[PDB]
């Protein structure tokens, strides 16, 4: 058998498991309830492209991006969602269980200041420092006679 | 069920969209011809969402799924991924994912059951595939092409491979799956079939370039529309593919 | 004998002398034309320069490439304190002007 | 006089000078220009204007965000310049004998003189241009001490980068955004204009929104907004101890 | 190409506008001439 | 000595960077991957002879032997022993991190 | 339909005519010599330049022998001179490559090694279905 | 939009700022400046580099380990849009903040007894 022949035997060799199983399947029930899109009919659903021709055409027309979104409550869809917050990232600090993280931030924080962690603290060690800042500043006048002379 | 459309005059529909059981994404473009095609054909039945990735319209090629997940690259932004993670209903659980290969559309390939991977993927991104799309993963070439996603379209139905994959192979490939197998074409014999096509269980997006023989071969394989089925290939179909395809 | 290539000219003819500018403050060649049917407004103001800064834009134009995108760009910013008005000149027209 | 200009005029102009003394600038003599009032009768402008009377008018009572306008002013001067540079021709060969930055042949032709268009050494810069179709992208309040704040961009900041314009200083006053560039240089007077005819571009009817602004140091590679943004990334210093 | 005197052009220009430009300048013509008013008549 | 050091930092005299040659070294896939991005019949000595810490062929086992006393040798592995930097370095540094659910 | 795609933005040109760059692809070629521009307009002394996204004519220098007799089509997929995209990142690769294809732009090969830059994969929806790796 | 890091030397990347490598493997790499791009050229490690927040926490000089850094990460699983979310998160991001700027004052104190 030629090449050619092999390749066509190739195309019409159907393959199938050897077992004999088969996947399930998902197709939604809503489908068999479809009705069929044809062009002619007066009672089609109105599409995307139909209102892109009625408002402007293509080039004119801006679709909205957030019409479809699904949210908790409905009023939430046209926000400004905000991006930047003082040199930092919001996105970064989204957590869903936020609240559990920073009630336990605050939990150690307290007791951190109660243990004092925070808590903040001589004549004799000034008058010794402001005595060699002096010996130093002789030293510098000295040299720099020496760097004149 | 199998629709010739095109992308700004673009047969390579796969490239451009990602059409799984649960949801359908389609690029962003100019027009609303290629979003209508799908909404004329999913009668709102399944979300469509249009979306960006990583700036760009090669969402198709860029993103994997299935009506379980969907798995988008690194370089996507935080925006895109809120917009698909508002617009996908809850039940869809969508990840981004640091695999090196960012064209997941290129290197996985997937329905409801079973995934297959370009064989150099990560380890980590092995789980996080058998993870958020719940499948059996399983590294794999395809007519010696490791870009498994662009050269099959896979469903729960069956498969469409390369045109010059053998009949080893296919039996091979078709017990590890657990689906039938075809090696067809699309777009008058173009073999890229997963840039080529989309499907799932009940619809198929072809280019409008693909012939009716091999419609008609996508149509058996896939079992779309009434009384379609792999087993007329054979039978009934198979004069009218020695006639073509000789 | 002829120029064997061709070659488009250096520069502009529309923006001779090349010398220049006869004062500091640019001066309004045209007005808008006027149309008694508007209301009235002023057609033109003053600002100082201040300098350049770079923006980030949510681009909604439909047909670019760019449609629903981030764009960055560059702008300008002009400080612009109030103005004082102080005068008011009339203008007649006659066959000079 | 008022009413000679009511009863003989058909332009009616108001003169208004800046208010110099608000910029940082060490100029302190202001600069006046007529400014045309278009619309209405000649009566009711001349009503306008005198009503208009020693009042200050701000910049958004008179342009509004996302319009184009011209911008008129005086360019840069570079002082005397070569032919290469004021009118871009090709420099001659190298070691060319008398000088490479210049044209070959200024007269190779009749008549026996050098033609007006012919390129020569002199004057570059400091011309008069008027550039048209520039889009305001925000009016700014000076007032606003958030006013390069944005929706999606919740730090409250002003337009004025960190250690100010450079060669500027700092706006405190109203500000105009403008896409692009124009014609002058810093601490420059510029006009701006109304647009002599109705806009044909997609452009000059497109709203513009503002996710973030730049307040970076110009002074450098900056790559902090605010100094107290700087002090976070950076931390506890030792001049922080010491003082 | 048709250049930018073309006379097509022209008429596409002038019914742009007409139609499009118009009535986006003509409303912010107003709210610019109704807040110098509130200045003046202040 | 550098040979022609005026064009060093150009990008079409680029080596071979540290974070790559851990990969190697880890790895004989990416190796090979590196390996067949090249063309053994145009390398130095066939391309039997190479140090995957210098990322350099050699012309002969006498050559690469040699180099192995020298100090450039010595030098890619004392910054091999401390570490390439690489991304994950680069993101504690600043205390960053990745949450995959 | 001339090579030169539609709907690109302006980019900076790496690559001259002249220009050697690397075969992205597994032709058979390893390098790729270019001799024209898809494009290119008319100026005096001008080279006609190509970037990321750009169709050229090219022949082969280095590769197998059958195709170093032809002028073939490809497209820059990698280049090395720094170029800003729209979203204000200047960027560049490491080395410039391209790939071979046809007037209609399908590869002549099955497989690209290394990254394709987003124009080219834009552009060319063929480099995107055989593309690895988009940067 | 959001705000990167250098790879280099780990300063706030704004967008238009700085400059990105694209390596063959696959990898990407942004600077910040033109310095850090140009030491990255040479070979030079960052961690060696004094300037550089490698080195300052490979030398212990920044506060690495605290709760309060761990309240930033990369998040690749997205959250659906919630308003109510977002405010409480606004709100956390300052209180983190700010106790972060007295814990990290607190170390600096404790380097420098
Ligand atoms: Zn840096």
């Amino acid at each position: 058998i030629g090449t050619r022949l092999q390749e066509v035997m190739a195309r019409i060799h159907v393959a199938t498991p050897m077992d004999g199983t088969t996947r399930e399947t998902f197709i939604p029930e809503a489908v068999k309830n479809l009705k069929k899109y044809d062009k002619n009919d007066p009672n089609r659903r109105v599409l995307a492209r139909d209102i892109e021709e009625a408002n402007g055409g293509a080039g004119v027309f801006n679709v909205d991006l957030r019409k479809d979104w699904i949210l908790e409550n409905p009023e939430w869809k046209y926000d400004k969602i905000p991006e930047i917050f003082d040199g930092k990232n919001v996105y970064d600090y989204i957590d869903p269980d936020i609240d559990a993280k920073l009630q336990a931030l605050e939990e150690e924080e307290e007791r951190l200041e109660k243990e004092g962690f925070y808590d903040e603290d001589d004549e004799e060690e000034e008058e010794i420092l402001q005595k060699a800042e002096y010996i130093r500043e002789q030293h510098a006048l000295i040299r720099n006679e020496a760097k004149m002379r | 069920m199998a629709v010739r459309a095109q992308f700004e005059n673009s047969n390579e529909v796969g490239v451009f969209a990602t059409l799984t059981n649960s949801y359908c994404l389609v690029a962003l473009g100019a027009s609303e011809n290629f979003y209508s095609v799908f909404e004329a054909e999913l009668q709102d039945v399944i979300p469509i969402c249009r979306t960006t990735i990583a700036g760009t319209r090669i969402i198709g090629r860029l993103t994997a799924g299935n009506r379980k997940g969907l798995l988008v690259p690194t370089t996507t932004t935080d925006q895109e991924l809120q917009h698909l993670r508002n617009s996908l209903p809850d039940d869809i659980r969508i990840q981004r994912i640091e695999e090196r290969l960012s064209a997941l559309g290129n290197v996985i390939v997937c329905n409801d059951h079973t995934a297959l991977i370009h064989p150099d993927l990560e380890r980590e991104t092995e789980e996080i595939i058998a993870d958020v799309l719940g499948v059996e993963v399983f590294r794999q070439t395809i007519a010696d092409h490791v870009l498994v996603g662009s050269y099959m379209a896979l469903s729960n139905q069956g498969g469409l491979v390369h045109p010059k994959t053998s009949i080893q192979d296919q039996d091979e490939l078709s017990s590890l799956l657990g689906v039938p197998l075809v090696a067809g074409s699309v777009n008058r014999g173009s073999n890229v079939i997963g840039g080529g096509m989309v499907v799932n269980d009940w619809l198929a997006v072809t280019g409008l370039d693909t012939t009716a023989p091999e419609l008609s071969v996508i149509e058996s394989v896939f079992r779309l529309g009434e009384g379609a089925g792999p087993g007329a290939i054979n039978t009934s179909m198979k004069n009218t593919i020695v006639e073509s395809f000789y | 004998s002829h120029r064997k290539y061709e070659a488009p000219r250096h520069g502009s003819l529309a923006f001779l002398p090349r010398k220049r500018a006869a004062r500091h403050r640019g001066r309004v060649k045209s007005f808008p034309k006027d149309d008694p049917k508007k209301p009235v407004h002023l057609t033109a103001a003053m600002g100082y320069k201040a300098g350049m800064t770079t923006i980030v834009r949510d681009l909604d134009r439909p047909g670019a490439k760019a449609h629903k995108k981030e764009v960055v760009e560059a702008v300008t910013i002009i400080d612009c304190p109030p103005m004082v008005v102080v005068g008011l000149v009339g203008y007649i027209e006659t066959p000079r002007g | 006089e008022l009413e000679r200009i009511k009863k003989y005029c058909t332009v009616v102009r108001v003169l208004a000078h800046t208010q110099i003394r608000k910029t940082p600038l060490k100029q302190k003599k202001a600069h006046l220009m007529e400014i045309q009032i278009n619309g209405g009768s000649v009566a009711d402008k001349v009503e306008f204007g005198r009503s208009l009377f020693e009042k200050p008018v701000t910049i958004d009572t008179i342009f509004e965000k996302d319009e184009m306008i011209d911008v008129i002013a005086v360019t840069k001067g570079h002082g005397f310049v070569g032919v290469t540079a004021r009118w871009g021709t090709k420099k001659l060969p190298r070691k060319t004998h008398k000088g490479l930055r210049k044209v070959a042949c200024i007269g190779a032709w009749h008549p026996s003189h050098v033609q007006w268009t012919v390129a020569r050494a002199g004057q570059m810069g400091y011309h008069h241009r008027t550039s048209v179709n520039h889009k305001i992208y925000r009016i700014g309040k000076g007032d606003d001490e958030a006013n390069a704040s944005t929706e999606t961009d919740l730090t409250k900041k002003k337009i004025t980068p960190m250690g100010g314009f450079v060669r500027y200083g700092e706006v405190n006053n109203d500000y105009v955004m403008i896409k692009g560039s124009v014609p002058g240089v810093k601490k420059r007077i510029m006009t701006l204009r109304k647009s002599l005819f109705t806009h044909t571009s997609r452009k000059a009817l497109e709203k513009v929104e503002l996710k973030w602004i730049d307040t970076s140091s110009e002074f450098g590679h900056g790559a902090f907004q605010t100094a107290a943004e700087k002090k976070q990334f950076m931390g506890t210093l030792k001049k922080d101890l010491q003082t | 190409a048709k250049s930018a005197r073309a006379s097509r052009i022209k008429e596409n220009h002038q019914r742009f506008k007409k139609n499009i430009a118009g009535p986006v300048e003509a409303a912010r013509l107003e709210r610019l001439s109704a807040k110098l008013m509130a200045i003046a008549q202040a | 000595g550098v040979f022609a050091k005026r064009t060093m930092t150009k990008t079409r005299r680029r080596l071979r960077d540290l974070d790559q040659i851990e990969r190697d070294l880890r790895s004989p896939r990416h190796l090979q991957q590196y390996k067949e991005t090249k063309a053994a019949e145009d390398l130095p000595g066939l391309g039997l002879y190479y140090c995957i810490e210098c990322a350099k062929w050699f012309e002969s086992e006498t050559s690469l032997v040699g180099h192995r006393k020298g100090k450039p040798h010595k030098r890619r592995l004392k910054q091999l022993k401390e570490g390439a930097y690489t991304h994950e370095e680069a993101m504690a540094a600043i205390g960053y991190r990745i949450d995959n659910g | 339909k001339r090579g030169a795609p539609g709907g690109k933005l302006k980019m900076t040109l790496g690559l001259p005519v002249g220009a050697i760059m690397n075969c992205a692809d597994n032709s058979g070629a390893r390098n790729l010599y270019i001799i024209a521009v898809k494009g290119a307009g008319a100026r005096l002394n001008r080279l006609p330049a190509g970037g990321v996204g750009d169709m050229v004519m090219a022949t082969v220098k280095k590769g197998k022998p059958e195709l170093r007799k032809k002028v073939h089509p490809a497209v820059i997929v990698r280049q090395a001179k720094p170029w800003k995209r729209f979203d204000g990142v200047f960027l560049y690769f490491e080395d410039n490559a391209g790939v071979i294809v046809n007037p209609k732009g399908e590869m002549k090969g099955s497989a690209i090694t290394g990254p394709v830059g987003k124009e080219a994969a834009e552009l060319w929806p063929r480099i995107a279905s055989n593309a690895g790796v988009v940067m | 939009m959001r705000i990167e890091n250098c790879f280099f030397c780990g300063r706030p990347a704004w967008p238009s700022k700085g400059i990105t490598f694209m390596r063959n493997d696959g990898k990407a790499f942004r600077f910040c400046r033109s310095k850090c791009h140009k030491n990255f050229k040479m070979k030079r490690n960052p961690r060696k580099l004094k300037w550089t927040k490698a080195y300052r926490k490979n030398a212990g000089k920044e506060m690495v380990v605290d709760s309060t850094l761990q309240f930033a990460a990369r998040r690749n699983v997205p959250v659906r849009y919630n308003r109510e979310l977002w405010q409480k998160t606004l709100k956390a991001m300052e209180r983190i903040s700010e106790i972060r700027a007295r814990r990290e004052r607190v170390f600096y104190k404790k380097r420098m007894a």
